[PDB]
Formats: C-alpha cells, sequence, structure tokens
C-alpha cells in the first residue's frame, strides 16, 4: 500500500 | 482505588503551591520574603547562603526560598531550583547600573530547560523613590514581554510600604492554581 | 522598497525599530508559538534578515545600525537544524549584499566555507549558491574554495554539480583562466549531456 | 513567493495543486508533468533542490506522496523546506495521522488549510496554533 502510512510518522 | 480521602482533604483546602526568592543583592528579596511571611520591614545581614521560610495564604502554603544576589551565591540558585515549583524575581528599579545585571541573571535563570514550568514572577522592588520605574518600564527593560512560553507578571512593590505584595501573591496563586 | 526606491529613504527610518524587534526576537529563543526546531519565529527572523540585507544596501548608516544585529545573529544562532542553517545563510547573504564590516564579511566567508564541507545536499547547494552570489564581492576570499568548487563539479548531485560549474565559471579570472582552461575542457569532455553544451 | 505548490504521489498521481501564477491550462498541465518527471527521475541524494526554469524546484516528500515547491531565486533555500515542514505539521495536526487516502478524501479541507495558511505564495500565518484555531473556527461555522 504505502498510502495509509503517516506523512511524518508522529 | 478510591479518592474519597483526597476529595475530603481538597474540600477544605489541600493545595499548597510553591515559590522562589531570587534576585540581585539589596533588591528587597529578603525584605519581600519577610513581608510575605511576617509583614514588617526588618533589616537583615547579607544572604551569604539562603533563607528558607513558608507563607500560608488563601489556604495554600507558598514556601519561599530566599536566594542571595551575591557573586558567590548567584551560581548557587541552580541548587534551589530543584524541587521548586515557583520563582519570584525582585528587580532593583533604583539601581540602573544593577538593572542590567538583574536582567541578565533573570534571562540566565529563565534560559534553563529545568526551570521551564515555573512562571515568571517579576517584582518591582524599591518602588518607594521617584527613581523607581513603573510596572511597564521595568518589564520592557528586562524584556519580560519576550519570555515566550513563560507566564511573567510585572508588579511594583515597596518594601517599606508593603503595597502590591497581596496583588502579586494573588497573581501567583491564579497562575499556579486553576480551581474555583 | 523593492518595487520603487523612493520609499527606501522613508522605509529606512524604521531601521532602528526593525533592529530592536530582531534583538527582542533573538532574546526570546523559546516560544510555544512559532518555535520550531529550537528557532522561535523562523519566518519572522528570515523576514528581518531579508529586510536588513535589502535595507541600506548602498548606505553606511543602515549597515552600521544593523551591523551589531548581524554580528549577534551570526554568533547567537545555531545551525544544527534546517531553520538555523537557513537563518545563518540569510544572515550571510544580507551581510554580503550590504556594506558590512570586514569582520562581518570574514564571518560570512567562514560560515560559507563551513557549510560547503557539510555532507548534506541541501547544505552544499546553499553554500554553492552563496558562493556564486558572493562572486564579485569578496572575490579574493572566494579563491580559497577553488578546490571545493572543482570537487563540486564531480559531485553526484545534478544541482550540486551545476552550482559547482557556475562557481568555477564565475571564479575564472585573468590569472587562473589559463590554469582553469584545462579543468573546463576536462569537465566539458566528461560532462553530462545537459551540461556539455553549458560547459562549452 | 511560491509560484506553485503541488503534492504528487510517488506513482505520479497528484494529490494537491496550488499555483499562484496565472498560466494556461495546457501550459500548467505540461509544467506539472515536467515537474513530476523531474521529481520521479531524481535520486534521494540530489539535495531536494532543482533549478528548473530559473525556479527553486524543491522536492521533499516525507512519505510516498511527495511535495514540490517553486519559488524565485531571492530567498534562502532552507526557508522553503521549513515552510513545507510547518505546513505538513499543521495539516497532520488538523487531520490526525494524515495519510495518502485521507488526503484524497480531504482535498477540500487541504485546499482550505493551504489557502488559510499561505495566500499568493507568501507566508500568512507564522504561528502554528493560530492558523489551526482559525481553521477549526471556520469549519465549525458550517
Ligand atoms: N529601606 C528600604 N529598603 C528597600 C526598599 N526596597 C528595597 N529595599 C532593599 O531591601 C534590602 C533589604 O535587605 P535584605 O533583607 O538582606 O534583602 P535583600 O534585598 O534580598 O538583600 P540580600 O538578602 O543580601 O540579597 C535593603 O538593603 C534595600 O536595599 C525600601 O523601600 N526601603
Ligand atoms: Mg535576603
Amino acid at each position: 500500500k504505502g498510502e495509509n502510512t503517516s506523512l511524518l510518522h508522529p | 482505588g478510591n479518592i474519597f480521602a483526597n476529595l475530603f482533604k481538597g474540600l477544605f483546602g489541600k493545595k499548597e503551591m510553591r515559590i522562589l526568592m531570587v534576585g540581585l543583592d539589596a533588591a528587597g528579596k529578603t525584605t519581600i520574603l519577610y513581608k510575605l511571611k511576617l509583614g514588617e520591614i526588618v533589616t537583615t545581614i547579607p544572604t551569604i547562603g539562603f533563607n528558607v521560610e513558608t507563607v500560608e495564604y488563601k489556604n495554600i502554603s507558598f514556601t519561599v526560598w530566599d536566594v542571595g544576589g551575591q557573586d558567590k551565591i548567584r551560581p548557587l540558585w541552580r541548587h534551589y531550583f530543584q524541587n521548586t515549583q515557583g520563582l519570584i524575581f525582585v528587580v532593583d528599579s533604583n539601581d540602573r547600573e544593577r538593572v542590567n545585571e538583574a536582567r541578565e541573571e533573570l534571562m540566565r535563570m529563565l534560559a534553563e530547560d529545568e526551570l521551564r514550568d515555573a512562571v515568571l514572577l517579576v517584582f518591582a522592588n524599591k518602588q518607594d523613590l521617584p527613581n523607581a520605574m513603573n510596572a511597564a518600564e521595568i518589564t520592557d527593560k528586562l524584556g519580560l514581554h519576550s519570555l515566550r512560553h513563560r507566564n511573567w507578571y510585572i508588579q511594583a512593590t515597596c518594601a517599606t510600604s508593603g503595597d502590591g505584595l497581596y496583588e502579586g501573591l494573588d497573581w501567583l496563586s491564579n497562575q499556579l492554581r486553576n480551581q474555583k | 522598497c523593492e518595487r520603487s526606491p523612493d520609499m527606501l529613504a522613508h522605509f529606512r527610518k524604521l531601521v532602528p525599530q526593525l533592529v530592536r524587534i530582531l534583538k527582542n526576537l533573538i532574546m526570546s529563543g523559546y516560544s510555544p508559538e512559532h518555535d520550531v526546531s529550537g528557532i522561535s519565529d523562523p519566518f519572522l527572523q528570515v523576514r528581518i534578515l531579508r529586510l536588513l540585507r535589502i535595507l541600506g544596501r548602498n548606505d553606511d548608516d543602515s549597515s552600521e545600525a544593523m551591523n551589531d544585529i548581524l554580528a549577534q545573529v551570526a554568533t547567537n544562532t545555531e545551525t544544527s537544524k534546517n531553520v538555523g542553517n537557513a537563518i545563518l545563510y540569510e544572515t550571510v547573504l544580507t551581510i554580503m549584499d550590504i556594506k558590512s564590516e570586514s569582520g562581518l564579511r570574514v564571518l560570512a566567508i567562514n560560515i560559507l566555507g563551513r557549510f560547503l564541507l557539510n555532507n548534506d545536499k541541501n547544505i552544499r547547494y546553499v553554500a554553492l549558491t552563496s558562493l556564486l552570489k558572493t562572486v564579485q564581492t569578496d572575490h579574493n576570499a572566494v579563491q580559497r574554495h577553488r578546490s571545493t568548487i572543482v570537487d563540486c563539479l564531480k559531485d553526484l548531485d545534478v544541482s550540486i554539480k551545476r552550482r559547482a560549474m557556475e562557481l568555477s565559471f564565475a571564479l575564472v579570472n585573468g590569472n587562473n583562466i589559463r590554469g582553469m582552461m584545462k579543468e573546463l575542457l576536462y569537465f566539458l569532455d566528461s560532462c553530462e549531456p545537459e551540461f556539455k553544451a553549458d560547459c562549452a | 513567493m511560491i509560484h506553485f505548490i503541488l503534492l504528487f504521489s510517488r506513482q505520479g498521481k497528484l494529490r494537491l495543486q496550488k499555483w499562484y501564477i496565472t498560466l494556461p491550462d495546457k501550459e500548467r498541465k505540461k509544467i506539472t508533468r515536467e515537474i513530476v518527471q523531474i521529481i520521479l527521475s531524481r535520486g534521494h541524494r540530489t539535495s531536494s533542490f532543482v533549478d528548473w526554469k530559473e525556479l527553486k524546484l524543491v522536492y521533499k516528500r516525507y512519505a510516498s506522496l511527495y511535495f514540490c515547491c517553486a519559488i524565485e531565486n531571492q530567498d534562502n533555500e532552507l526557508l522553503t523546506l521549513e515552510i513545507v515542514h510547518r505546513y505538513v505539521e499543521l495539516l497532520d495536526k488538523y487531520f490526525g495521522n494524515v495519510c495518502e487516502l485521507d488526503i484524497i478524501f480531504n482535498f477540500e479541507k487541504a485546499y482550505f488549510i493551504l489557502d488559510e495558511f499561505i495566500i499568493g505564495g507568501e507566508i500568512q500565518e507564522t504561528s502554528k496554533k493560530i492558523a489551526v484555531k482559525a481553521i477549526e473556527d471556520s469549519d465549525m461555522l458550517q
């Protein structure tokens, strides 16, 4: 996928 | 778990609060602490070490730890910063030469990561002579308005008269205590 | 001020006010709002630096008034984060573009040299851009980075390589032209297809 | 000021687009395609800075969807990266765990946040809490 991941991971 | 005992204690007053006594030497810090605790202007010897006392007002025991403004005691203010919740800075509006030193000491104290949760408590000491500045000129000179993330309040208090100490204590209680 | 120069004199009277505002902002290094990566009001600091660089660029009074602020910012700012590096680069650019003191120019040159050795691609590009902008100004001081400029041509970054080539082209003088001719020919012979025409 | 800011995914799909310069639709599409090709044809050690068409084409994506900016050669390069990071943080705070799927569904919200943050390519809200509070108040109006 790779879309549900947070843009900054915070 | 049950918090019935805590609620019962808080119903009649349980919060105490804290306070600190810092500033330049001969800035009325000891006199301010004596007025807060006792209520009289008593002459004392220079604070070579530190003064420990407690003041109870509005059902809150705001203990004040006097710290001298001496060179040998200026770097010792970090020792009293541990286990301290409040800090009151006494400015010397009648000492123009020492005003810069007091501002630098306040900036150094406020520029420490350990002393971050303590709100600024600027007291305009020596507010009894015409040379003393107002509640805004002293703050502007000390840059109290630029202390971001710090609740700094400028109050003018005269050691001889004692006026403004109640207002400063109420402001400190409001800043610390956020209850009805 | 940038649109027309008639308001430069009128807008130059507020130089002390801008200097005082910048000093107050620098003094308040901590703030819940606008404080990102340890820099409080980075946008405000960048705007102040840009105004100082563009204000009094051809006058001594404007540069002298902001000289102390520039000196304090060049030493009271940490470039560990991206905001600090950007602020330092903006201060260096303002000092170079204004009639600053010899010490300010030396500090800007040292900062540019230090940022040139940084392994970050963005930092290297910023250093190359600063060196290219400060080509005519402090040209003698830019000659100390001839080795860095030559090495930047062989860098694995297209932007970095272009910046290094531009710096080498702008640093060619009447004495290093003969020496730099061989380097330019070698770069053109072994350059990228999009840079071979530019190199020629 | 920022000439145009567009958020494009790794596969080339564009999740956001905001150009501050009036350009033809065909010309704008060609420029966007060229920017996507340059970003899609650039490595991770290129410094995230490209001088395309005399514009500081700064590409810096913290996730699969990347972001691109186009500013004139009159300001520091780190300022654009700082502004992009601040905008990303503000969007994440406004939404909460912002992902690629949420960006597509919240395209109107993202556009409103971008408009309330930067207008005309220039910074309009230096603070991060004031802009968030204003966006929340505008959303609560209905
Ligand atoms: N007489 C008088 N003294 C004042 C007044 N306001 C501030 N002071 C100062 O308060 C000081 C009282 O001395 P201390 O009890 O030792 O308190 P301090 O100012 O913190 O001095 P140190 O404890 O040595 O740091 C005097 O030396 C004055 O300089 C005032 O209105 N009248
Ligand atoms: Mg004392």
